C-alpha cells in the first residue's frame, strides 16, 4: 500500500492517494525487509522528477528536490527505485552496491515498411513502360506488314506472336516465313530476354540493402550531434540523463537541444515517441528495452554508454549501509535477482519471412482486375461478332 | 560449431498461407474464367495449359482459339514472369541474409544441471581459488563436485584446452572470456547467450576497514565515469575484433526440394496405380 | 604525438566525408536503356534493308 | 508409364528430361499417360526451382568476392594485432 500523488500533469491538487504499488523495486524492498526484519511505509514522491541540483528562484542557494528532496529533507530514510549513480549524487549521499547494472541508450519507434500498389512495376520508369509498349506496338504491326508483301502471318498472328515472345509464354504459335521476318523474330526475342533480366536484376537490386534510415550510431552519430528542426530528440527533464549531458563538456552542444523539448516523465516520452512525436528518447537501458520488449513497434538502437548500476540511497551515514549492501551483494551471489530479471524484464511478445502477401498485394490485384475485365473483354468480342 | 544453422530453404520468401492461397484459389477461379471464355474446349485442358505456363516454358500443349482467352493467359504469364523474377530476387537476398547459432543458452541448461544423462559427459570447468570456483559451490555443491574431475590450471590453459577440444565449456569472469573472445583469432570461441552474465557482479578496489580513502576513492572513480573516462580507456583495452561485426550452399540446403520432389513422383506413381484399378 | 588527427577530427571533420556510403537504390531511366533501344533500331533497319 | 499405359520410348523420354532441365524448348516428348504428364509438369517447376537456385547462389557468389580485405589505415584491426 504506497501513498502518492493523484495527478502528474502540473497545476493540479495532489491529494494522497493510496495507490498499490509493485514490480521489482518492491520486491527487492520486501525481500530486504526479510532479511533484516523492518517496518516499511512506503510512499510516492510529490514530484515526478528523479530530482538534481537545480538553482531556485532565491540566489545563492543549491537544492536538491524530487525524491532526494525528500530524503535529505529528513522526509524520508531509504530510497528503492531505479537511480543512477553519478559523481553529484555520491557526494551528498551514500549509495549500496547496485542491484542491476545499466546504461544510457537510445529508443527510437520502428519504422514498419509500406508495400505501395506499384511495387511490381517499380524497377522500371513509367516512361520504360510507355517506351517499351509503343516499341512492342510497333513492332509488332512492321512484321506482318514486312511478311504480307513477300512473294516467296496476320494481324492476330503477328500481335500474338509478338506478346508470347516478349512474355516467356508462347501464346502465339503462328510463324514468321520470310528471311528478314525470321531475323526480325530472333532479335526481338533476345531483346525481350534483355528487357526481362534487366527487370529481374533491378528487383534483386531494389529489394536488397533496402534501409531508407540505416540506425544511430549511439551518441556519436553525426546526424545526432548536429541539432535541427525535423530530428527531435529528447529525454526525460531534470534526471540523471540531463546531469550527465550538462557537465560533460563536449555534449554542451546537444544540451542546447535539451531545454527545447523535455517531458515531465518516462511515461509521456514513450507515449510521444509511440505517437512519433519524438524521433528519439534518451533513457535507461534497462527501462527502454523492457519497453521495447512490451511495445514491440519500439526498438532500442544506440549503443550502450555512462556504463552504471541502480543503487539504492540513503543519507550520509546509516547503520544500514553495510548491511544492506552485504545483504543484497549475496542476493546478487544466489540465485535470487536472476529470478526478479525473469518474472519482471525477461518475459516478453515479440522483438524482430520475406514478400508477404501485403508486400506485392498489387500482383494479385491486377489478375483479380484481369479476371473481372474478361467479362467485359468477352462482351466486346460479342459485340465485334455481332458486326 | 563447426557448421552453423542454416536458415530454412524457400519458407522466408513467401509465406505458407499465400503458397495454398495462389496454388489453389487463384487457380480454380481462372481455370473458370478461361473455360466460360473458351465454350463461347475442355476444363482440364485448359487447366493443364494455365499450370504449364505458371512457372515456366514447357511442351506446347494446344493453345486457346478465344482472342479474350489469349489475353487472360497473356495477363497470367505476366504475373508468371513476375513471379519467377521475384522467386529469383528473394532467394538472392535470403543468400545476402547472415546466419548464426548458440551451442547452449544459459546455466541452467540440463548438460550442465546433469552432465551424467548423456553418452558423451560434459566437459566443463574453471581455475581454482577463484570468485568463479566460490560461488559454484554455494549455489551448486553437484556442479563443483563434478568439475572438480575437469579442473583447469590457467586462463591460457583453458583457452588452448577448448581450442583442441579436450574441454566443451569454460566458466568464468564475464569480462576476462569477453576480453579473450574478441582477441582470439578466427572467433573460434563465443559466449553462450549473446553476451549472457550470470552473478552481474563488478570490479572493486578493496580497501581496509575504515580507510579514511575510501570516501575520495569513490568520489574519484563516480567522477571519472560520469566525465566518460571509462568509455576511451574501455575502447583501448576491452576492445575486441571479434564482435561488433555461407559463399556456396550444400545438398542439405535444398534437400526439402528434393524430397518434396520425392513425395510427388510417389504421389504420380500411385495415381497411375488408382488409374489401373479404376480402368480394371 | 597525435593530437592533431583528434584534433581535426573533432573541429575539422565533416558530415560529407562518408563518400561511399549511400544504398542509392534507383530505377533505370530512358537513357539507360536507350543502348538496347538504338540496337534494336538498327536491327529494323538491316532487316528492312 | 508411357509402356504400361491403358491407351514415346525411353530416349524420347531421356530427351524430355534433359529439355526440362535446361529450356532448350526442344519438346517433341509429350506422354501420353495422365500421370506421366502430371509428373513432367511438377519435374518442370522443380527444373524451374533448381535453375532459380542455381540463378541465385550465382548472383550471391559473385556479388561479394573480397579476399583482399584492404587495410584500412593504422585503424585496421590486424595492425593492433600483429
Ligand atoms: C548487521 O549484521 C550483523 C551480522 O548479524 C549484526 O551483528 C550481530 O548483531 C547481533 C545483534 O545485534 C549480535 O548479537 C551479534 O553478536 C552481532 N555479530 C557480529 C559479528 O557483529 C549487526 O548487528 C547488524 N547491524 C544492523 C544495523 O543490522
Ligand atoms: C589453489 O590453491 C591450492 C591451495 O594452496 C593450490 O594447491 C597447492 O599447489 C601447489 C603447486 O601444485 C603445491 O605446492 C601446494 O602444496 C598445494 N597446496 C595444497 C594445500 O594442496 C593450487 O595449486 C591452487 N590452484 C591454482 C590454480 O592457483
Ligand atoms: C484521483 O483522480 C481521479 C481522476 O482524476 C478520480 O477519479 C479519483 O477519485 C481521485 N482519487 C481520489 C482519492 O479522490
Ligand atoms: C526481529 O526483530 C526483533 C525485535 O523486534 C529482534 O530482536 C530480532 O533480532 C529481529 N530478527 C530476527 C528475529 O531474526
Ligand atoms: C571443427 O571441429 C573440430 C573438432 O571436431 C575442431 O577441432 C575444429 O577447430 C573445428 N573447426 C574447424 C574449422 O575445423
Amino acid at each position: 500500500i504506497c501513498t502518492g500523488p493523484n495527478d502528474t500533469s502540473p497545476g493540479s491538487p495532489r491529494h494522497t492517494v493510496p495507490q498499490c504499488c509493485y514490480g521489482f523495486c518492491i520486491d527487492l524492498l520486501i525481500k530486504l525487509a526479510r532479511t533484516m526484519n523492518f517496518t516499511y511505509e512506503v510512499h510516492l514522491v510529490a514530484d515526478g522528477k528523479f530530482g538534481t541540483q537545480e538553482r531556485v528562484n532565491n540566489s545563492n542557494k543549491k537544492e536538491w528536490n524530487g525524491m532526494m528532496g525528500e530524503l535529505l529533507s529528513g522526509q524520508a530514510d531509504m530510497i528503492v527505485a531505479p537511480l543512477t549513480i553519478n559523481n553529484e549524487r555520491a557526494q551528498y549521499i551514500e549509495f549500496s552496491k547496485p542491484f542491476k547494472y545499466q546504461g544510457l541508450t537510445i529508443l527510437v519507434k520502428k519504422e514498419i515498411p509500406r508495400s505501395t500498389l506499384d511495387s511490381f512495376m517499380q524497377p522500371f520508369q513509367s516512361t520504360l513502360w510507355l517506351l517499351v509498349g509503343l516499341s512492342v506496338h510497333v513492332v509488332a504491326v512492321m512484321l506482318y506488314l514486312l511478311d504480307r508483301f513477300s512473294p516467296f502471318l496476320t494481324l492476330s498472328s503477328a500481335m500474338w506472336f509478338s506478346w508470347g515472345v516478349l512474355l516467356n509464354s508462347g501464346i502465339g504459335e503462328g510463324a514468321p516465313r520470310s528471311f528478314s521476318a525470321r531475323i526480325l523474330g530472333m532479335v526481338w526475342a533476345g531483346f525481350a530476354m534483355i528487357i526481362v533480366a534487366s527487370y529481374t536484376a533491378n528487383l534483386a537490386a531494389f529489394l536488397v540493402l533496402d534501409r531508407p534510415e540505416e540506425r544511430i550510431t549511439g551518441i556519436n552519430d553525426p546526424r545526432l550531434r548536429n541539432p535541427s528542426d525535423k530530428f527531435i530528440y529528447a529525454t526525460v527533464k531534470q534526471s540523471s540523463v540531463d546531469i550527465y549531458f550538462r557537465r560533460q563538456v563536449e555534449l554542451s552542444t546537444m544540451y542546447r537541444h535539451m531545454e527545447k523539448h523535455n517531458y515531465e516523465s518516462a511515461a509521456e516520452a514513450i507515449q510521444a515517441v509511440r505517437d512519433n512525436k519524438l524521433h528519439a528518447f534518451i533513457w535507461d537501458s534497462a527501462v527502454l528495452e523492457f519497453e521495447a520488449s512490451q511495445k514491440c513497434d519500439l526498438v532500442t538502437t544506440g549503443e550502450l554508454f555512462f556504463r552504471s548500476g541502480f543503487g539504492i540511497g540513503m543519507r550520509k551515514d546509516s547503520p544500514w549501509k553495510q548491511n544492506v549492501s552485504l545483504s543484497i551483494l549475496k542476493s546478487h551471489e544466489n540465485g535470487f535477482m536472476e529470478d526478479l530479471d525473469k518474472t519482471w524484464v525477461r518475459y516478453q511478445e515479440c522483438d524482430s519471412a520475406t514478400l508477404t502477401f501485403e508486400n506485392m498485394a498489387g500482383v494479385f490485384m491486377l489478375v483479380a482486375g484481369g479476371i473481372v475485365a474478361g467479362i467485359f473483354l468477352i462482351f466486346i468480342e460479342i459485340a465485334y461478332k455481332r458486326h | 560449431s563447426n557448421g552453423t544453422v542454416s536458415p530454412s530453404a524457400f519458407l522466408e520468401p513467401f509465406s505458407a498461407s499465400v503458397w495454398v492461397m495462389m496454388f489453389v484459389m487463384l487457380l480454380i477461379v481462372s481455370a473458370i474464367a478461361v473455360f466460360v471464355f473458351e465454350y463461347f474446349f475442355t476444363i482440364g485442358k485448359a487447366i493443364w495449359l494455365l499450370w504449364g505456363l505458371v512457372f515456366n516454358n514447357s511442351v506446347p500443349v494446344q493453345n486457346p482459339k478465344g482472342t479474350t482467352s489469349k489475353i487472360m493467359v497473356s495477363v497470367w504469364a505476366f504475373f508468371a514472369v513476375i513471379f519467377l523474377a521475384s522467386y529469383t530476387a528473394n532467394l538472392a537476398a535470403f543468400m545476402i541474409q547472415e546466419e548464426f547459432v548458440d551451442q547452449v543458452t544459459g546455466l541452467s541448461d540440463k548438460k550442465f544441471q546433469r552432465p551424467h544423462d548423456y553418452s558423451p559427459p560434459f566437459r566443463f570447468g574453471t581455475v581454482p581459488n577463484g570468485s568463479t570456483e566460490r560461488n559454484i559451490r554455494n549455489n551448486y555443491p553437484y556442479m563443483h563436485q563434478y568439475m572438480t574431475r575437469f579442473n583447469q590450471r590457467g586462463v591460457e590453459d583453458a583457452l588452448v584446452s577448448l581450442k583442441t577440444g579436450k574441454l566443451d565449456a569454460f566458466i568464468y569472469d564475464a569480462a576476462v572470456l569477453n576480453y579473450k573472445a574478441g582477441r582470439d583469432e578466427g572467433c573460434k570461441l563465443v559466449t553462450i547467450g549473446s553476451g549472457y552474465i550470470f552473478a552481474t557482479t563488478g570490479y572493486g578496489i578493496a580497501l581496509q576497514k575504515g580507510s579514511p580513502w575510501k570516501r575520495q576513492i569513490d568520489l574519484a572513480l563516480l567522477q571519472f565515469v560520469g566525465d566518460g573516462e571509462m568509455e576511451e580507456l574501455e575502447t583501448l583495452w576491452l576492445t575486441g575484433i571479434c564482435h561488433n561485426e555461407s559463399s556456396q550452399l550444400d545438398i542439405d540446403n535444398v534437400a526439402g526440394v528434393f524430397y518434396m520432389l520425392a513425395a510427388a513422383m510417389a504421389l504420380s506413381l500411385i495415381t497411375f496405380i488408382w488409374e489401373h484399378l479404376f480402368y480394371w | 604525438d597525435g593530437e592533431m588527427e583528434e584534433l581535426e577530427t573533432l573541429w575539422l571533420t565533416g558530415i560529407c566525408h562518408n563518400e561511399k556510403n549511400e544504398v542509392m537504390s534507383s530505377q533505370l531511366d530512358i537513357d539507360n536503356v536507350a543502348g538496347v533501344f538504338y540496337m534494336l533500331a538498327a536491327a529494323m533497319a538491316l532487316s528492312l534493308i
